[PDB]
């Protein structure tokens, strides 16, 4: 129902790294560069006008008046790369004088100036230290959204100043950094910060018949809001292991012990409003045992292509941690991970150092590979499952024993052009399917490719993983269920077409649709394109809104280079990107 | 029932002492191939040693892909598809060089959490993918060693 | 023409999730009628490390019988639980009364504060700016700006204020909506009725919603502004909620 157009006129975009890499030939000399040219049906004509300046072989400057017709005025680019003795980096400067659009869409502000400040930096001082800068600043909440900046960093729409100083020899590591926000009056996302974080590692083997490891961390946090709780958390790990091996088999036993310490401040505006309050000093300890076994048979599979051999390899590993309540703890950096079959054999529930659930489990996994007669594996599956002894409980958290989950793979090599991957989440004490993906693709050369996709995931893993605010919205219950399909084929020698096509079996509605048509050259090349996606939905009558563009394009090569017929770069373009998958 | 306890090595006894070379010794790659080896019962060694007599692992190139993998019903992304590719070459002292890689895949779901909370799960995801890709790489070592006899 | 007696008036957080009653005597074989002022409150849940906006607004009022009245309301989203706070005055049909206490043509410049406190009942005949009521401010916005700044505006509006001169006497109540209702040379109550939350500028646009009286006609109409949360964070599904609690009408006599 909503159209769009765009059309891009320029020379074939050449990337040269933030960090400069010493001057290689006088680099390219001063002088102007080849101008772009844009046209939409949304943001109208642009124009840019790069100019390159070449101040020394160490230090080299951009200019690139950019020339908006919407906004009506030019923001001025200015790009600064440079080479020091403690090293390199770049510095970028956007200016607008003047915002026309900005004036009517925010009449609050008295002044309508946008401008954007990224500096980064780079540099190993002697061969062990390290020194890292990443600053940006912006003039407004709205400039991210309004403006494609080619650098700067947003978190959470936030601008983050980050410095790091490092120290990492082969057994030793010591990093020490400090992140800030650019909060406005405006804005009201709630995010944390580590002002600041130091993290130590040390590693020592060969201990007699042991292995030693030792972690430790000091972080305080700080929120953006003067309402939300602050800490400063100390953790200390010293782990400790007894590797087994043998021809066929192998062992490891693993002892570790987790001390962690927390000091908690401003826990009034939470604790007034909350029935379990928040301790000022908490100290957690637990020990930590773990304990994991494989095996591998093989066989000569005779019956079948004969000089193949099949192998067989058991695996089961079990894991025991202590019950400590964790609930006058504040969660700062602690979120569930979604798992898959080698993620059974995690001793982690939580990323982060808030939550540590407990665990009384014992992981089993059963993997088979079949090898060619020059000892290249073209096949494998493997059947996995957790089996609970306890519930895992985390203190405060929302039948939890026995056998409740598995996990699949599979990976066949066909031919050199073949392939076909798999993987399932079958989920117990529900009968049904959680997740599961599956491809299957034919692939010649870079310009020969057919692939076939499915993705699915049930109403249930979606309300059980998922925000709560989800098992509610008629966009987010019902689940994925999604067929797609990617041809590509170079039609003569100049041409090259491509198309892909992805289907909601759920709802009987395409999700993506695309179609492209490159004709190379030796000297130009003029692309064109479709696609018709989901963009949005409706909140009225409680239906998806879709979205049609097309795109035109045109690119100045005049440098003989390679310059491919034009696949693999359109493949990317639609909302679901091609993946080589073989 | 033709089964047997594998009788062959997992690294071939011409690989059971070996150099390991990176352009980045303190890595998270290099650690893990590190890890890796010496599970197997390879005895790492200098790269400036004196014997000119063992073979080297050369390690290459890392790249990590992500990208959307399916929508919700509004286009929003569900699931994201990560693809990390890692490039190494074992050199032979004698012989030829002998190139091999590793591919690695993992999906998950974008689950919305804070800043700190999605960079730990990212973190955890990419230690675990260089993990699963150093696991990899060992396995290509037989199949070196094959392709050496043919020579 | 209907003259209720004043019982009593509240102002506090709900005892249970999304549950606040209220006891106090009443006579059998008598009309309650309940005048919300503060029938929303927009609260922040927290889901997994998250700060989530999510409004809270009067379902339904009943009466527990000769005992008090309770109030049962829902969230936006309706997978989240809280305790609100809401306020408002509780008359009876069949021994105070309230008075106007305030009669007086004013000129409103974005907020003004209560002359004096009570149950506020306003007219005027702007097309572009809607009206609200916090429970101690009367908010003036630009309801024609669709942005994520807080425009604020300027109205004359007849102001009458009651509390415990003439009796107050009510004789119609509507129940507002996003289409246009003729009221007639009458004053209608005034207070927030629901809120927004818009996709607006990369962010989860939140406001509060208020009236719109243009002619003699009223409808919903976009208010003063909650918050700004990134999208890059999360995305919340868009809402837009009118209350269905009914709001009170009163002749123009003051």
């Amino acid at each position: 129902e909503i159209w769009n157009a765009r059309f891009k006129v320029g020379p074939v975009p050449i990337f040269y790294s933030p960090y400069l890499q010493l001057p290689v030939g006088d680099k390219r000399r001063s002088g102007f560069l080849i101008p772009n040219a844009k046209y939409t049906t949304t943001n109208y004509f642009e124009f840019y006008l790069p100019y390159y300046w070449n101040i020394a072989p160490n230090m080299d400057a951009t200019i690139t008046p950019h020339y908006m017709h919407r906004r009506g005025n030019i923001m001025w680019e200015n790009e600064f790369r440079y080479l020091s003795q403690a090293g390199a980096g770049l510095m970028e400067l956007d200016y607008l004088p003047s915002d026309k659009v900005y004036e009517d869409e925010h009449p609050n502000d008295d002044s309508s100036r946008r401008w954007l400040f990224y500096w980064n930096h780079s540099g190993v001082m002697d061969q062990v230290w390290r020194f890292n800068v990443d600053y940006t600043k912006v003039s407004d909440p709205s400039y991210f959204n309004d403006f494609d900046n080619k650098y700067g960093s947003s978190t959470d729409g936030y601008a983050t100043q980050k410095f790091s100083v490092g120290y990492a020899v082969q057994n030793f590591n010591a990093t020490v950094s400090t992140k800030q926000f650019q909060v406005f009056s405006e804005q009201n996302t709630s995010s944390y910060s580590a002002e600041p974080q130091l993290d130590v590692n040390y590693y020592q083997n060969d201990v007699g018949p042991f292995d030693t490891r030792i972690y430790g961390q000091a972080v305080h946090f700080v929120n953006t809001r003067d309402d939300m709780p602050e800490a400063t958390r100390v953790h200390l790990e010293p782990t400790i292991n007894l590797p087994l091996s043998n021809n066929w088999g192998s062992i490891n036993t693993e002892a570790k012990f987790l001390a962690t310490h927390y000091q908690q401040t401003n826990l009034d505006w939470y604790n007034s409003r909350n029935t379990t309050k928040l301790d000022e000093s908490v100290n957690r300890v637990m020990p930590q045992f773990k304990v994991d076994g494989k095996m591998v048979f093989e066989r000569d599979m005779e019956m079948l292509a004969p000089g193949y051999t099949q192998t067989l390899e058991p695996r089961a590993q079990y894991l025991y941690v202590p019950y400590r309540d964790q609930s006058d703890i504040y969660n700062y950096d602690s979120s569930l991970l979604q798992s898959d079959y080698s993620g059974l054999f995690r001793d982690r529930t939580y990323g982060g150092l808030d939550r540590i659930a407990s665990a009384n489990q014992v992981t089993t996994g059963v993997t088979s590979r079949i090898y060619d007669d020059a000892a290249v594996e073209r096949f494998n599956i493997s059947v996995g499952q957790i089996y609970y002894f306890t519930e895992s409980r985390t203190g405060d958290d929302n039948d939890k024993t026995g056998s409740l989950v598995w996990a699949g793979d599979t990976y066949w090599r066909i031919s050199e052009r073949w392939g076909l991957r798999g993987g399932i989440q079958y989920d117990t004490r529900l009968d049904n399917v959680a997740t599961s993906n599956s491809s299957i693709e034919y692939r010649r050369d870079e310009d020969r490719l057919v692939q076939l996709n499915y993705h699915y995931a049930s109403p249930e893993y979606i309300q059980a993983t998922l925000p709560k605010y989800y098992s509610t919205a008629e966009q987010y219950k019902n689940g994925i269920s999604q067929v797609g399909a990617v041809a590509s084929r170079p039609i003569a020698d100049r041409w090259s077409i491509v198309g892909a096509y992805y289907y909601d079996t759920n709802a009987n509605k395409q999700a993506d649709s695309m179609l492209g048509v490159q004709y190379s050259s030796c000297c130009y090349a003029i692309r064109v394109g479709y696609e018709r996606k989901l963009n949005g939905w409706d909140n009225d009558k409680q239906h998806a809104v879709y979205d049609n563009a097309i795109g035109f394009n045109i690119e100045l090569r005049g440098l003989s280079s390679n310059y491919g017929l034009g696949t693999q770069e359109m493949l990317r373009s639609n909302i679901l990107p091609y993946q080589n998958t073989l | 029932c033709g089964w047997h306890l594998r009788d062959t090595t997992q690294v071939p006894s011409t690989m059971k002492v070996m150099i390991l070379d990176s352009g980045d010794p303190n890595g998270p790659l290099s650690r893990a191939v590190r890890n890796q080896l010496r599970l197997n019962g390879v005895e790492l060694l200098d790269k400036e040693t004196t014997r000119k007599d063992v073979p080297s692992l050369r390690l290459g190139k890392v790249s990590i892909a992500k990208d959307t993998a399916s929508v919700f019903r509004n286009g929003q992304t569900a699931e994201y598809q990560m693809i990390m590719t890692v490039n190494a070459t074992v050199l032979i002292p004698g012989r030829d060089i002998y190139p091999i890689s590793a591919k690695v895949f993992r999906s998950f779901f974008d689950n919305p959490q804070m800043a700190l909370a999605k960079d730990n799960e990212q973190d955890m995801i990419v230690k675990e993918m260089y993990d699963r890709a150093a696991e990899q790489l060992i396995r290509k070592l037989p199949s070196i060693r094959a392709a050496d006899i043919r020579s | 023409l209907r003259a209720p007696s004043y019982c009593t008036s509240f102002n506090q957080r709900a005892q249970s999730n999304k549950t606040l009653t209220i006891n106090t005597p009443l006579t059998a074989g008598s009309q309650v009628v309940v005048a919300l002022t503060r029938p929303v409150e927009v609260i922040e849940v927290f889901d997994q490390t998250l700060v989530i906006p999510d409004p809270f607004y009067v379902t339904s009022v009943t009466r527990n019988g000769n005992s008090g009245i309770t109030l049962r309301g829902d969230d936006a989203y309706g997978a989240y639980s809280g305790l609100p706070q809401w306020a408002g005055v509780i008359m009876e049909v069949l021994a105070k009364l309230m008075t106007c206490r305030y009669a007086k043509r004013v000129r409103v410049n974005g907020s003004m504060a209560l002359p004096v406190s009570g149950v506020p009942f306003a007219r005027w005949d702007d097309g572009n700016v809607s009206v609200g009521f916090d429970g101690g401010s009367i908010i003036v916005r630009n309801a024609s700006y669709g942005g994520i700044d807080d425009v604020a505006a300027s109205v004359d509006m007849d102001l009458v204020i009651f509390n415990n001169n003439k009796p107050f006497v009510y004789d119609r109540t509507i129940n507002i909506g996003t289409s246009d209702q003729n009221i007639g040379n009458s004053l209608i109550q005034l207070s927030y009725t629901g809120a927004l939350i818009q996709n607006n500028g990369g962010y989860n646009h939140v406001r509060m919603n208020g009236i719109r009286m243009a002619g003699n006609n009223v409808r919903v109409a976009k208010n003063r502004v909650i918050g700004n949360y990134s999208r890059q964070q999360f995305q919340m599904p868009g809402k837009n909620i009118a209350v269905p609690t009914p709001l009170l009408v009163i002749p123009n006599m003051y």
